[PDB]
C-alpha cells in the first residue's frame, strides 16, 4: 500500500511557483516513499499517545499533540 | 472538482495506511483522525513542493532531482537514512 | 542592541562539519539579523502566552508552550 | 572554557533583548527564562550553521553566501521579507 505517483505528480504541480518547474522520474519515485513515511509516522506516533493516555482510540486530541513535533521531524 | 478529487485520492490512501497500522498496532482510528491525518498531508505537500522548487533554483536548475528531495528529508537523521536507502533501491532499477 | 559579528562567526564555526567551509560578510551581517529576530520571537510569543494566561512574569512553563510553533517558523 | 564563553556571550545578548522587550510590552521574564531562551538560541545556531553549510554545498560552493541565507529564512513569508529586506539595507552599504 502506498501513493501514486501521479497522485504525487499532481500534488507537487499543484503548488510549484513557477510553470517551467518539473520533477525527475528518480525525485518523484523518492517522493511517493516520503509521503507515505511521513503518513505512517503520523499514524504511529497518534498511536503511541493514544496508548500514553489509554484511550479507547486514536481521536484528534491525540493526534494534535503530536503534530508539533511530527512537522519538526519533516 | 480537481482539488476535491486529489483530495479524495490523498485521503483514500491515507484510510489505507491508516488501517495498516491500526491492525498492526491493535488500535482504532476515529473517522475524524484519519480525514485529520489527510488534510496534514495535502497541506504537507505544499510545504514540500515549494521547497523542492527552491532548492532545485538553488542550484540552478528547473527540474527537481534526488538531491533536492534528499536535502528536504535532512531534518532527522533517521529520515536522512531511510530515503537515502529508499534512493539506493530506486537507483537500481 | 544585538549580537557581535564576532560571536556568530564563532558560533556557526563551533558547528560546521567542513572545515574548508566559510561565511562572507554579507551573509554573516544577515545572520546577525536573524539571530536577532529569533530571540525577540522567542521573547515576544513568551509575553504573548503569558498575558494570556494571566501570570505575573513569562517563566518557562509559558515558553515551552510556544518553542514548538517557534521552531517551525525558524 | 572556550564554548562556556560563548554561552555566556550569548546569553549577555539575550538578556539584552529580553530587557528591552520587557520594557516594550511593561512584562517581567524570569531568570530562568531568559536562560532558557539562550540555550534555545545557542542550540539553534547549530541548527543554522549546519543547514546553510549544506545550501551552500547543494550549489557546489564552500563558503555560504547570502542565497544560502535567506534560504534559511524561506519557511515564514514574513520572515522571509525581514532577511530580503534586511539584505537590501546590508546591500547598501
Amino acid at each position: 500500500s502506498g501513493f501514486r505517483k501521479e497522485l504525487v505528480s499532481r500534488l507537487l504541480h499543484l503548488h510549484f511557483k513557477d510553470d517551467k518547474t518539473k520533477v525527475s522520474g528518480d525525485a518523484l519515485q523518492l517522493m511517493v516513499e516520503l509521503l507515505k513515511v511521513f503518513v505512517v509516522e503520523a499514524a504511529v506516533r497518534g498511536v503511541r499517545q493514544a496508548q500514553a493516555e489509554d484511550a479507547l482510540r486514536v481521536d484528534v486530541d491525540q493526534l494534535e499533540k503530536v503534530l508539533p513535533q511530527l512537522l519538526l521531524d519533516f | 472538482s480537481y482539488q476535491q478529487r486529489l483530495k479524495a485520492a490523498v485521503h483514500y490512501t491515507v484510510g489505507c495506511l491508516c488501517e495498516e497500522v491500526a491492525l498492526d498496532k491493535a488500535m482504532q482510528f476515529s473517522k475524524q483522525t484519519i480525514a485529520a491525518i489527510s488534510e496534514l498531508t495535502f497541506r504537507q505537500c505544499e510545504n514540500f513542493a515549494k521547497d523542492l522548487e527552491m532548492f532545485a533554483r538553488h542550484a540552478k536548475r528547473t527540474t527537481i532531482n534526488t538531491e533536492d528531495v534528499k536535502l528536504l528529508a535532512r531534518r532527522s537523521n533517521s529520515l536522512l537514512k531511510y530515503i537515502t536507502d529508499k534512493s539506493e533501491e530506486i537507483a537500481q532499477a
